[PDB]
């Protein structure tokens, strides 16, 4: 089960304000027009790889998706990140958890932290021992596919945890669909508007025109 | 593929002309940058300045090189535009024989006085120790010098170059410009409304060209783009590490003691000095390329505007009549007026006419035949004159010439 | 006679401005340096340290340390500094092996387990521990940069109290992280009041510089810490005590040019401070800069000394330097009409003169005799 | 215009020779006071700074001199062209061979240059006249042949 | 006048390629015979020359 991630999974790469400028950056982005795996929550939520970090997205009306689990074994041999979200609070823990074979939310912890119509986008990545989460919530009118438009994810938390990860799984309330695409090291040219919001991007390995735009540092090529 | 219809007795003579105002755009000066090499290389640090003195005179000869460029950009702007010894002005009444200069002469309605065409040109072209010095001649004084070159050219022709400006009526100046290209001056006065309406229409096409198509200014916009790209590269080179621990000098000096910091800072001094010597070398080679264009623009001002040029395709394509200088941002634009011959007929021709056993040759012009009668015409406009002893001269007899033809030559005294 | 660039002038900073985090917890270095046991180097401990004040003189002035080797910082500078996290790594080794813990050294410890980065920024602090850990004590034991690694591949040391590098040595590595993010660890430097609209020697979360700070109109997004512009120069910053965003403007500077008649004429001069308002410096303001000592005159004359932007200066009437807008020439309304011609009734023959360079000095420079000169050792 | 070329030749040689006195980061700027003080493992580290600095000082001089030789050759080609057109000829090129209508020129040599004494006719004493493009006579129009 | 321009183009390319054989103060002028002999802390000091 697949769809095409048009110009999705781009995020503010560093905590610096820039405006009216075209910045060429190299980071783990989701490639433009990549294949993204599109799961159904019923008939059921399988374990996925975490190859360089992921763009994860959900379409919802009632926020049934309420966490994620990450690690290399998920069976108390080693530390595992657990992120849970009851909409009133995010809760994050890194304990040596013994997970059930079917994880859900019912209706050695070296770190802890606390804080359809909706598309909720998240980018999860590891860099030098920091697990970074970028996020955005957006209104859409489409269950079947990702939207054909550009929107830029802004940092939600950076948590220093020092944990090795190769696998993950999303979890949901047990009394719907979600997308997974894998990040890759890419040069991108990012456009910042007069307000310093990034409003467009060019993936410098997509096609020879994007490689030309990125060579000239311009979104128009004469 | 134009197979020209040549044969040993065929000539084509143009029965009508076209007056074309071409446009030629030239760089004249470039941005008078000056870069304070100690403020660039070190910037507010004594710890780096006391190292930069170990490299010696390099900083002083970089400031000397950029000052030599910055002085000569005023020399270039002065030599191109200040050809004129006085500020000439046109009269209140614009009776230039029907030629409509209102679009190239200044308008008092503007806050800086410039022509209608000069405002199209001025619209179509767009802190780490780096600075831009102002030009000595502000763009209002360039507009006064080109207005004096215009009001000289329009009221007095070339005479304001050769001496004091002596006035002459513009329909009589253009009859000198026609005489100069070897078109007999009666061709102007007998076609004066046609020549005026063609000049006025051709001046109309310049406005549409410059309004529609920004790449018309491409030879000036490319010089502004090279000045800006070289400053952007020179400032991007401040962010480079060159092999130091960091590219920001305060984040070396705040972290490290002198035995350690001087080893790191010598990499940034050596890299920023190589970055400035690269910029100043590129700018000296680029200043020689702009000076070769300023000397060409000064020469087109001296020969095309203050004169009329016999140099083929120098003052625009065609036989040159005159030129009008319009200023543009860091350049000049010449509106070269040229006579272009336009509507040929094929005629039979002869090198000489055999009459009375003598051979007759044309004083000025060519012999041609309309198929029944022989005429002599001026070379660059078909105007057939009956052959006489007044438009022809004798030499020898009919034996010596390859291609001579028999005809009568009329004697006006008969 | 001329205009000579003699100097560069810069407005100097009036006072110094330190804005660090409003944090008062002292960092847990006591728990790193006074642990109940130290790890074996096969299984070295790592402690992140954050959201705290780090006094490093408490460490560096402690005479108990056998070394304090700092590789991208000097130990007396550490209180002037801000870092994202410190990362203290703690373990025990033989004293013969402390010298392996440097960025590019090699041996049975460093090439296998505790490899330092090639660009390590940090301090390695080490001391003998024979008075605490010798017994021998066959428990202390050894098996990519900063790798954890968990016949046998494992062997242990022979620490007895009679053993100098044959003793147990205890090491703490402080791996300071200087990335462009919230500097959660800073030195004990007391933060000062904010100053605005005036040139100052500022330092915000360790972002040292100099400039005129002014309140911005720019909307930073809540996660941003500072701002750039078209090139990678810092154009704005966020204060850590109140989250307002300040522009940085560089303190006013320019060339200084001395407008002078020749000393063969006079010793009186006028001074042009380029690209500045006179409020930052018998005074005049031109687009070229503030001009001091030259009188502005409503008349216009030929350009004797070119100042710029149409202004020139000259020495005139008992006498002074004057500055004026330059004159291009006399205004000659040519007496044109559709039937008037002027014809010259006489000529003048003028011998002009034109002077041209044609050649220049045929120098030749013997580069070996210049660069080295009589020396084979340099040749 | 000639004294400025002699001044630029001399200022570039004086700068190139002043750069022999600079340290470039060595212990000393005199090569014998390195070689008389230090052994080869030490002296070669100091001398590489003076080689690198004096090589950068010579590549700067030769680059300035090549750009300056192109500027003098563009003036030698102009002086050769004014010799060909103004001296060996008479020039129709307005304001090329001096201001005025050109009559002739005399080349005088000067140190590292040439001086042209351009003789020009300049018209000097105007009267204002009424004028006409043509004369109507016998119902014909007459135009001047010359004048 | 043309053969001298072809000779200057070729002499400048020959000089630029001869400068690949020079040591500049490194242990060797062939980059693979630095990289095959030395580890990064040592090789980066030679390669910067």
């Amino acid at each position: 089960a697949y769809t095409n991630s048009f110009t999705r999974g781009v995020y503010y790469p560093d905590k610096v304000f820039r405006s009216s400028v075209l910045h060429s950056t190299q980071d783990l982005f989701l490639p433009f027009f990549s294949n993204v795996t599109w799961f159904h929550a019923i008939h059921d939520n399988p374990v996925l790889p975490f190859n360089d970090g992921v763009y994860f997205a959900s379409t919802e009306k009632s926020n049934i998706i309420r966490g994620w689990i990450f690690g290399t074994t998920l069976d108390s041999k080693t530390q595992s990140l657990l992120i849970v979200n009851n909409a009133t609070n995010v809760v994050i823990k890194v304990c040596e958890f013994q997970f059930c074979n079917d994880p859900f939310l019912g209706v050695n912890c070296t770190f802890e932290y606390v804080s359809f119509k909706n598309l909720r986008e998240f980018v999860f990545k590891n860099i030098d021992g920091y697990f970074k989460i970028y996020s955005k919530h957006t209104p859409i009118n489409l269950v079947r596919d990702l939207p054909q438009g550009f929107s830029a994810l802004e940092p939600l938390v950076d948590l220093p945890i020092g944990i090795n990860i190769t696998r993950f799984q999303t979890l949901l309330a047990l009394h719907a669909a979600y997308y997974v695409g894998y990040l890759q090291p890419r040069t991108f040219l990012l456009k910042y508007n007069e307000n310093g919001t990034i409003t467009d991007a060019v993936d410098c390995a997509l096609d020879p025109l994007s490689e030309t735009k990125c060579t000239l540092k311009s979104f128009t090529v004469e | 593929e134009n197979s020209v219809a040549y044969s040993n007795n065929s000539i084509a003579i143009p029965t009508n002309f076209t007056i074309s105002v071409t446009t030629e755009i030239l760089p004249v000066s470039m941005t008078k940058t000056s870069v304070d090499c100690t403020m660039y290389i070190c910037g507010d640090s004594t710890e780096c300045s006391n190292l930069l003195l170990q490299y010696g005179s390099f900083c002083t000869q970089l400031n000397r090189a950029l000052t030599g460029i910055a002085v000569e950009q005023d020399k270039n702007t002065q030599e191109v535009f200040a050809q004129v010894k006085q500020i000439y002005k046109t009269p209140p009444i614009k009776d230039f024989g029907g030629f409509n200069f209102s679009q190239i002469l200044p308008d008092p309605s503007k806050p800086s006085k410039r022509s209608f065409i000069e405002d199209l040109l001025f619209n179509k072209v767009t802190y780490i120790g780096l600075t831009v010095l102002p030009p000595l001649l502000t763009d209002e004084m360039i507009a006064q010098y080109t207005s004096a070159l215009l009001a000289g050219t329009i009221t007095s022709g070339w005479t304001f170059g050769a001496g004091a400006a002596l006035q002459i009526p513009f329909a009589m100046q253009m009859a000198y410009r026609f005489n100069g290209i070897g078109v007999t001056q009666n061709v102007l006065y007998e076609n004066q409304k046609l020549i005026a309406n063609q000049f006025n229409s051709a001046i109309g096409k310049i406005q549409d060209s410059l309004s529609s198509t920004a790449s018309a200014l491409g030879k000036l916009q490319d010089v502004v783009n090279q000045n800006a790209q070289a400053l952007n590269t020179l400032v991007k080179q401040l962010s480079s590490n060159f092999g130091a621990i960091s590219s920001v000098l305060n984040d070396i000096l705040s972290r490290l003691d002198p035995p350690e910091a001087e080893v790191q800072i010598d990499r940034l001094i050596t890299g920023r000095l190589q970055s400035l010597q690269t910029y100043v070398t590129q700018q000296l080679i680029r200043a020689a390329e702009i000076r070769a264009s300023a000397n060409l623009a000064a020469t087109k001002m001296s020969e095309c505007v203050l004169g009329q040029s016999k140099r083929v395709d120098f003052c625009g394509k065609g036989y040159h009549l005159m030129s009008f200088p319009q200023s543009a941002p860091h350049g000049v634009v010449f509106l070269h007026v040229t006579y272009v011959p336009a509507q040929e007929k094929n005629f039979t021709t002869a090198p000489a006419i055999c009459h009375d056993g003598k051979a007759h040759f044309p004083r000025e012009g060519v012999f041609v035949s309309n198929g029944t009668h022989w005429f002599v015409t001026q070379r660059n406009f078909y105007e057939p004159q009956i052959i006489t002893t007044d438009n022809t001269f004798v030499s020898g007899n009919c034996d010596v010439v390859i291609g001579i033809v028999n005809n009568t030559v009329y004697d006006p005294l008969q | 006679k001329g205009i000579y660039q003699t100097s560069n002038f810069r407005v100097q900073p009036t006072e110094s401005i330190v804005r660090f985090p409003n944090i008062t917890n002292l960092c847990p270095f006591g728990e790193v340096f006074n642990a109940t046991r130290f790890a074996s180097v096969y299984a070295w401990n790592r402690k992140r340290i954050s959201n705290c004040v780090a006094d490093y003189s408490v460490l560096y002035n402690s005479a108990s340390f056998s070394t304090f080797k700092c590789y991208g910082v000097s130990p007396t500078k550490l209180n002037d500094l801000c870092f994202t996290n410190v990362y203290a790594d703690s373990f025990v080794i033989r004293g013969d092996e402390v010298r392996q813990i440097a960025p590019g050294q090699t041996g049975k410890i460093a090439d296998y387990n505790y490899k330092l980065p090639d660009d390590f920024t940090g301090c390695v602090i080490a001391w003998n521990s024979n008075n605490l850990d010798s017994k021998g004590n066959y428990n202390y034991l050894y098996r990519k940069p900063f790798e954890r690694d968990i016949y046998f591949p494992l062997q242990s040391y022979g620490f007895q109290p009679t053993n100098v590098g044959y003793q147990p040595y205890r090491v703490v590595v402080l791996s300071f992280e200087l990335l462009h993010a919230p500097a959660t660890v800073c030195g004990p430097k007391k933060s000062t009041n904010l100053v605005k609209n005036k040139c100052v020697n500022f330092n915000f979360n360790g972002l040292t510089g100099t400039g005129v700070l002014t309140e911005s109109n720019k909307k930073f997004l809540p996660f941003q810490q500072f701002g750039r512009d078209i090139l990678d120069i810092t154009d704005a910053v966020r204060d850590p005590q109140t989250l307002e965003i300040l522009d940085i403007t560089p303190c006013s500077f320019g060339g200084v040019s001395v407008i002078t008649p020749g000393t063969n004429t006079s010793n009186q001069v006028a001074v042009l401070y380029q690209d500045v308002n006179c409020t930052e410096v018998n005074v005049f303001q031109t687009r070229a800069g503030c001009l001091i000592g030259a009188e502005h005159v409503n008349n216009s004359y030929e350009c004797d000394i070119p100042i710029g932007a149409g202004i020139c200066a000259s020495y005139q009437t008992s006498q002074s330097i004057i500055a004026y807008t330059m004159s291009l020439g006399a205004e000659n309304s040519v007496a044109y009409s559709n039937n008037s011609i002027a014809i010259p009734t006489n000529f003048t023959i003028s011998v002009t003169t034109e002077i041209l360079p044609v050649s220049m000095t045929k120098t030749s420079v013997d580069c070996t005799m210049y660069i080295c000169g009589d020396s084979t050792e340099c040749s």
